[PDB]
RNA sequence: AUUGGACUCAACGCCGGACAACUCACCGGGGACGACAGCAAUAGGCCAGGCCGAAGACCUUGCCCGCUGAGAGGAGGUGCAUGGCCGUCGCCAGUUCGUACUGUGAAGCAUCCUGUUAAGUCAGGCAACGAGCGAGACCCGUGCCCACUGUUACCAGCAUGUCCUCCGGGACGAUGGGUACUCUGUGGGGACCGCCGGUGUUAAAUCGGAGGAAGGUGCGGGCCACGGUAGGUCAGUAUGCCCCGAAUUUCCCGGGCUACACGCGGGCUACAAUGAAUGGGACAAUGGGUCCCUCCCCUGAAAAGGGCUGGUAAUCUCACAAACCCAUCCGUAGUUCGGAUCGAGGGCUGUAACUCGCCCUCGUGAAGCUGGAAUCCGUAGUAAUCGCGUUUCAAUAUAGC
């Protein structure tokens, strides 16, 4: 009926409560219409697996999103992974899973983690001060 | 809360070492009943702890209450469970043996031999301080298992440290003690 | 010559002259005074020879004219008082 | 629904600014021409309709962000404060500007007094939904598959 | 509905979980409506210090990270049940907190 | 307890470089020595 | 007086040392300060005033230790007497002991050659055999799965409180409710070069294949030996001796460490359409706060003032993140791109703001225009960058973390 998963690999912080269902076709992506989707500059990065699914699929589908936080680009790819998982959770084919894994995974965990715990001796995690 | 409890458990019987070290101080364990804050002393020779008609026991009351907010200031006087396993009074005994006329060459050797005969995985008494001449030296004794990096130096192994106020200078001891427990059967 | 002509400045009120002075002096005088500057004010209103010893004090309206002496690390120094320096700090003249 | 979120924020906020300009109860009070937008920026605003647009933006912020206190509004309305050779703190907005705008909003009845700020009143929500229907009327022909199909 | 809340936040969580299981078994013996053991966030109190005592010496800082393990549990209220909960042998490593909300 | 360096740390009579953080009131050397005895540990 | 320690690595944002009183350790000026002993002759207190910065400090007055020694003590000395601590050789793999054995002997062999490894890590062959400390193992960091898991976290349907009417609901998770799926923090599994295709030898060891969260130190960290470097540590701590024992003890006042012809080290800002106004969206965690951050209300332009609310803290607040991006507005040049000094002014912090503070507002908008020799940091969410808490707590962080 309704799919609720926020696991996306968690790019830094994600907070993407998935909500995908089936209705008349009216799709409201996180209290925002898809025609006038408010982020706009980041929706190009977010509309990749939905574009791969097809207009007929997501027109058939119906999706909502509940969110808490996360950085803007971490949101822009973690929410895309969450939408891909919600796409595959609904009764579908494995061809969409093949296409989703084909371009750049977007079902996996972000292998590059949050940060690296910078040590005393320099400004950054690996960088250090200037030695004359 | 926990910080004040750790501070009291590290300080209350450790400032008692300024006067209780003559009686055979060996540290203490905190037994904090909600009714009262019990404090224990492990006296090697608690006859001096008994006091000259209470002269020794009744010196541990004013400080406990005037600035720490404690109820029923009391310290029962007991002894440590094992003599050689406690390293603190072993270091005190080695420093006293140096100061008293015992063989300072052989005092550390006898102390190490006694500690390793008492059922230890390993021990090492190392004496940094000018024993004979005007220059510092070292008198390390190596025997038994003493691991230096990892969990055992954190909690499994312990330390016995004392002082020695000689006319040339002040030194001490660093008797490492490890309780006889298997680490890894690898 | 602060707020008015120089003649009536000595007879001005404490808070009116403070409002003539900036915010720093006004708040310095606003939150009371310690014992030393009260003693200095009392002796100035008596008229004896005065060694102030305070390098931060504020010159008063009727306190002008008479000479003030200030401790300068080395012992003391005598300095004149003028209409230009009223409301200033005592340590501004003997570094 | 004719919610505000079915339209871009720019057109809706400009519509609300125009409707507040039509209303005489919102005015630039006296010191609009000698005080900046707060404390962060360098100079006062150059746009002609800065006060009405600021009130409309504060209305939209109260609607989309719930009841907001005046200091929350000041924190939202900060900026990259120039210090010269100092590490560029972001301080606050302005208390009097935000408070006068909010008082104009409540006198207009759109903002509703609450303990943790002033949540937007229900009448303002209904009128802004109707204005959203107006602006959505400008793009009703985008998706015909929305009425009951 | 009435609940008696339990708040604990300490240094050793093993005896904390043991006391939680002891209270759970007391509730199952007494049939008290219970909320399960809820892992709260652990206070990771940290304060570092430079290792080097003297003047010369490069970057040497021993960081003192400490975890304060929090746990919030809710159970019902009852006089014999509360006396049973108050007579439990809880270790010194945790602090026991109660809120009798009725 | 309000001053620049008037308050001293425990044990070490000292008026500078004292850890008043966490209500500890210890010098950095003294607190470094006794943190392992007072329950503190360098877990990381 | 502009106090000392420290001088390549490994001194020069270090001594948590961002010194307004303390910090204080340099000094101006006082004043108190010798346990015991010898010896001169128990002193102070107490009206007021003289002077005294002032201090019944001591005096005219009201009026119930002089000193040495030995002491504490001494931020004086010697880090070249030390204890213990740390930099560093240095993550460096080294250091080694027993037995026998070669050697007149110091010493040798093990501790060697071949590969291998992050490593004396390991295998193979040896006059070598075994063993310890370091190493690794070990403890941590976080990511895939589950056992229970909800508050103050959570809405994810169940249902309500107001509008859209095109109709599911949009907003509400406060709640009833549901912990359906999740974040969850206590116990557990995972990924061992394990299998397969190359190499090395058929060993120790080595590449893509795995639909798999990490294939072959998953990824980053603490602990880091035998010793020296007479390295720093008498200035965190205790301490030997020389010394100071009425000053190097000891308590405030003022100055000073900020003073500056000046050499040098590290940091903060800067010259584009990659930039000044106006909006838009929710965004991050670490970690604070109850004697302190601040809820909302009122007042001003600001800093901020009053009142009043939340917090012993998954409640609550500092708390907006900026950088950002866009209808856009915005303009062509070394100037709205670019801001050091100084003059009036209002602030809170403190017992005190001239030396010596920071906040705020205005007017002067300058120097300057990607910087040679030389160097410097750095291999993945790392450099870089943009801002963020915290520590030096009264402010002030261009700083460390
Ligand atoms: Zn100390």
């Amino acid at each position: 009926m309704v799919k609720v998963v926020n696991s996306s690999g968690k790019h830094k912080t994600a907070t993407a409560r998935a909500t995908v269902m089936k209705g008349t076709g009216k799709v409201r992506i996180n209290k925002i219409p898809l025609e006038l989707y408010t982020p706009e500059l980041a929706m190009m990065k977010i509309s990749e697996p939905l574009l791969i699914a097809g207009n007929d699929v997501v027109s058939g589908l119906d999706i909502n999103v509940d969110v808490r936080g996360g950085g803007i680009i971490g949101q822009a790819n973690a929410v895309r992974t969450a939408v891909a998982r919600g796409i595959v959770e609904w009764t579908n084919d494995t061809a969409i899973r093949d296409n989703f894994a084909a371009y750049d995974r977007n079902l996996l965990v972000s292998d590059s983690r949050q940060k690296e715990s910078k040590n005393f001796g320099g400004p950054g995690a690996r960088a250090k001060y200037q030695k004359s | 809360k926990f910080v004040n409890d750790g501070y009291v458990k590290a300080s209350m019987d450790e400032y008692f070492a300024e006067q209780l070290s003559r009686a055979g101080y060996g540290g203490m364990e905190l037994n904090r009943t909600p009714m009262g804050t019990q404090i224990v002393i492990y006296s090697e020779k608690p006859g001096m702890v008994i006091g000259k008609a209470g002269k020794v026991i009744r010196k541990l009351t004013r400080d406990v209450a005037n600035k720490y907010s404690l109820e029923n200031p009391q310290i029962d006087a007991q002894e440590v469970k094992r003599p050689e396993l406690n390293a603190q009074m072993m270091a005190s005994r080695l420093a006293a043996s140096i100061e008293r006329g015992w063989y300072f060459r052989k005092a550390g050797h006898n102390t190490l031999r006694a500690v390793m005969n008492a059922g230890a995985l390993g021990c090492e008494v190392v004496i940094s301080g000018k024993l004979t001449g005007a220059r510092s030296r070292v008198e390390k004794f190596v025997d038994g298992y003493i691991k230096h990096s990892g969990n055992p130096v954190e909690e499994v192994v312990d330390e016995g440290f004392a002082v020695a106020v000689k006319k040339l200078g002040t030194l001490g001891c660093k008797v490492r003690i490890i309780q006889p427990g298997v680490v890894l059967p690898d | 010559y602060r707020g008015k002509t120089v003649s009536e400045l000595q007879e001005l009120s404490l808070e009116e002259f403070a409002e003539l002075l900036p915010s720093r002096e006004r708040r310095s005088l606003k939150r009371g005074f310690t014992d030393g500057q009260k003693k200095v004010l009392h002796e100035f209103k008596e008229g004896k020879k005065i060694r102030t010893h305070h390098r931060d004090m504020i010159i008063l309206p009727e306190m002008i004219g008479k000479t003030i002496e200030i401790h300068n690390g080395k012992g003391f120094v005598s300095v004149d008082l003028q209409p230009e320096m009223v409301g200033h700090r005592f340590g501004e003249f003997a570094p | 629904m004719t919610t505000v979120f079915d339209v871009p924020a720019t057109e809706m906020i400009e519509k609300l600014a125009g409707i507040l300009k039509e209303d005489d109860k919102i005015v630039p009070p006296e010191w609009a021409g000698n005080v900046k937008t707060g404390v962060h920026k360098e100079l006062p605003p150059t746009n002609d309709d800065w006060w009405y647009i600021r009130c409309a933006a504060v209305l939209r912020k109260i609607y989309t962000d719930g009841p907001i206190g005046i200091e929350r509004l000041r924190s939202v309305y900060g900026g990259k404060k120039d210090n010269g050779s100092k590490p560029f703190h972001k301080a606050k907005g302005s208390g009097s500007v935000a408070r006068k705008t909010v008082q104009q909003l409540e006198a207009a009845g759109f903002l509703q007094k609450v303990k943790d700020g002033r949540t937007v009143s229900a009448k303002g929500r209904s009128m802004m939904d109707n204005a959203a229907h107006e602006l959505k009327l400008e793009l009703l022909e985008k998706i015909p598959e929305l009425a009951k199909y | 509905m009435q609940k008696a809340r339990i708040r604990l936040s300490g240094i050793s969580p093993k005896d904390l979980d043991g006391v939680c299981n002891q209270v759970k078994s007391i509730a199952e013996r007494t049939g008290v409506n219970i909320s399960g053991p809820v892992p709260l966030p652990t206070k990771k109190l940290v304060v570092p210090t430079r290792k080097s005592p003297s003047g010369d010496g490069t970057a040497t800082w021993d960081h003192w990270e400490m975890r304060v393990h929090k746990r919030l549990i809710d159970i019902a209220a009852d006089e014999r049940a509360l006396r049973q909960l108050m007579r439990i042998q809880v270790p010194k490593d945790i602090n026991i907190e109660i809120v009798l909300e009725g | 307890k309000s001053g620049r360096g008037v308050n001293e740390c425990k044990r070490c009579g000292r008026k500078q470089g004292l850890v008043r953080k966490y209500d500890i009131y210890l010098c950095r050397h003294c607190f470094r020595e006794i943190a392992h005895e007072m329950g503190f540990e360098k877990y990381s």
